[PDB]
RNA sequence: GGAGGUCAACAUCAAGAACUGUGGGCCUUUGCCUAUAGAACUUAUAACGAACAUGGUUCUUGCCUUUUACCAGAAC
RNA sequence: UUUAAUAAAAAAAGUAUAUUUUUUUUUUUUUUAU
């Protein structure tokens, strides 16, 4: 096959024109950011828990419950980093 | 049988202008296994005739190396026998 | 990463090591450059010849065929020879790595053999086969140098105009049906690194040799630079020249060998040595005993000759100091211009009498058997020499 | 009347996917639109020939002493 | 681990001239008688 290789035809090249394959060509503080942002994080997962509890099955009082489950896990956070 | 074949390693061996073209021929010979060192040992004589080394000799014998684990331990044989 | 230039004839790329990436080995055409103070090799210098002294090889192979008419198939041969030696002698080295000089000698080759075949009125491979050319000029054929039964590389035009891709697909260069090798001549001619690099501790292993006899006053020995007699670049027997004395005064020789050219019509090929001065800087004896033995031997050369006619006893009979005879007498004597030209094809008899066997032969390819007026030869077509 | 012919003449065979005839209307016959009757043979991995030669002119090359005779691609 | 294969002859009229790559140098230490 003609695979981009060879003369264009033998006529004026003075060969055969056969061509072959050569045998012989083979051959931190940003850490501390990403951590403080998962308790936060955590922190906040747990009263939309509470959100999601109370509101699945008084509006204000879920939202002052989950305000107060906030400050109350706030300074549990306060209490268990010292 | 000996002398017909050095002949006709000789004369593959001393058209060829390339070591390429050389490692080509020789190699399209498919020599058995058993004659790989006479093959080896009469490149490495005709390489001592003439008046200096060439870099035909030594790229036929790289050629040849990296074709096959025979031509290989053919050399490995050859330089001790040398 | 490339400093590139081009001198004399040379086209030359220089391109040091650390800037490589992989280190590979090289093939003839690259030479590899010296740091001489550490002596360790710091660059690669890869060779091609110039465009332009292609073009004039080209043009010199043209210039043979039209000023030689009527002219005497063994003279073509020499011609020819001559034309490729200069060639192959001036560069040597970067003859391996030049495609479109590979394609030029293969049409260079075939373009003299047809002018010899076309003097024969026949262009038909089977007439002809590498014996007739290529056996020496003293068993009787034409004599000339083979340097197309090469194989060129061709691999991907298209990635070869932008990679430098390497050696992938051979392809064929010169051919005929018997499967004859012919050695090519670059096989003989010693390359130029190695004969520079051969040069340097030749001389300097002369001047250690010299240095040490006028300590001692052994005068010198000639016995002593026999091996080392052909080495070296002003090559070791010229330091031994027969007028060595009268050449200490011939100062400026290659700017006057050159400028012949500006006054002189018949130019010279080898305007580049001067045998005095430079020595004879190759040998091709090797080539004619090598070729002797791709073609079979003296047996198989002269089983396609006349010699088994003739009756000689031994081929070795046929060594001779041939006077010519007739044609020497005829050569000097007032002559037309038409009655010039008719000497030259006694030669040309001769040649065609002793292969005639192997052009008279009978596998032919076509062609119609006539038979001769009062003999019994029937001859293939139509030579009107034979 | 029927079958047949290594018999003849005359039409016809390569094109908006392609034919002819007729009636009615519009333009002023040609042509356009509308309704109708028939179409053998050849054709879509396109052509009568499940086959396949040569000649001319102009370009582009190849053999290279010039013309025939040629090398091998293109257009008409 | 595998695959590419050009050519091929008849008739008529011609043609200037030189062209070349091929083999060691010869260099000898000795003067009869005191
Ligand atoms: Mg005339
Ligand atoms: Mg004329």
């Amino acid at each position: 096959s003609y695979n981009g290789i060879g003369l264009k035809s033998a006529k004026g090249s003075s060969t055969s024109g056969h061509v072959q394959r050569s045998l012989a060509s083979n051959n931190l503080a940003v850490q501390k950011q990403i951590e403080t942002h998962m308790e936060k994080r955590e922190i906040e997962v747990q009263v939309s828990e509470l959100r999601d509890r109370l509101e699945e099955e008084s509006e204000e009082q879920i939202d002052k419950k989950c305000e107060a489950l906030r400050a109350k896990l706030t300074n549990e956070w306060q209490e268990q980093q010292r | 049988n000996d002398v017909e074949f050095k002949k006709k390693i000789y004369l593959v061996l001393k058209s060829s202008l390339s070591g390429d073209e050389a490692a080509h021929k020789l190699l399209k010979l498919k020599i058995a296994n058993n004659l790989k060192k006479s093959v080896v040992d009469i490149i490495i004589k005709s390489s001592l005739q003439e008046s200096t080394f060439s870099k035909f000799y030594s790229i036929l014998s790289e050629r040849m190396i990296t074709f096959h684990r025979s031509w290989q331990t053919a050399y490995n044989e050859t330089f001790e026998q040398n | 990463p490339n400093l590139l230039f081009s001198m004399c004839g040379f086209e030359v790329r220089i391109l040091p090591r650390q800037r490589m990436e992989e280190v590979v080995s090289n093939d003839e055409g690259v030479w590899d450059l010296v740091d001489e103070r550490t002596k360790q090799r710091t660059a690669k210098a890869y060779l091609k010849v110039s465009e332009e002294e292609i073009k004039k090889f080209d043009s010199r192979i043209r210039g043979i065929l039209m000023a030689s008419g009527s002219t005497t198939f063994t003279k073509v041969a020499a011609k020819w020879n001559t034309s490729l030696i200069s060639l192959f002698t001036y560069f040597r080295e970067a003859i391996v790595a030049t495609e479109p000089l590979l394609d030029i000698l293969v049409k260079g080759e075939t373009r003299i053999q047809n002018r010899v075949k076309l003097g024969l009125n026949s262009k038909m491979p089977t007439r002809f086969p590498p014996a007739v050319f290529y056996t020496p000029k003293e068993l009787g054929g034409l004599g000339m140098i083979s340097a197309s039964h090469i194989l060129i590389p061709a691999s991907d035009l298209s990635w070869s105009k932008q990679t430098d891709t390497g050696i992938t697909h051979f392809r064929a260069g010169m051919t005929h049906e018997d499967e004859k090798l012919i050695p090519t001549i670059f096989r003989y001619i010693t390359t130029w690194e190695n004969e520079f690099l051969d040069s340097q501790r030749v001389w300097a292993e002369y001047a250690t040799k010299r240095q040490e006899a006028i300590q001692q006053n052994r005068r010198l020995a000639f016995e002593e630079l026999e091996g080392s007699w052909d080495r070296g670049i002003p090559r070791i027997s010229t330091l031994f020249q027969r007028d060595r004395h009268t050449l200490a005064y011939d100062r400026g020789h290659r700017i006057r060998r050159e400028f012949k050219q500006y006054s002189l019509e018949r130019n010279s090929p080898f305007w580049w040595t001067n045998s005095h001065h430079d020595g004879k800087l190759w040998n091709l004896n090797a080539y004619r005993t090598d070729v002797i033995q791709a073609l079979g031997g003296i047996e198989t050369i002269l089983e396609h000759t006349l010699f088994k006619g003739t009756g000689f006893n031994s081929w070795e009979g046929l060594f001779w100091e041939k006077a010519s005879g007739f044609e020497d007498s005829m050569q000097f004597k007032k002559l037309t211009h038409a009655q010039r030209t008719g000497l030259s094809q006694i030669p040309n008899r001769r040649f065609t009498l002793w292969w005639s066997p192997t052009i008279n032969r009978a596998n032919v390819y076509v062609g119609f058997l006539v038979q001769l007026d009062l003999t019994g030869i029937f001859l293939h077509g139509k030579i009107p020499t034979l």
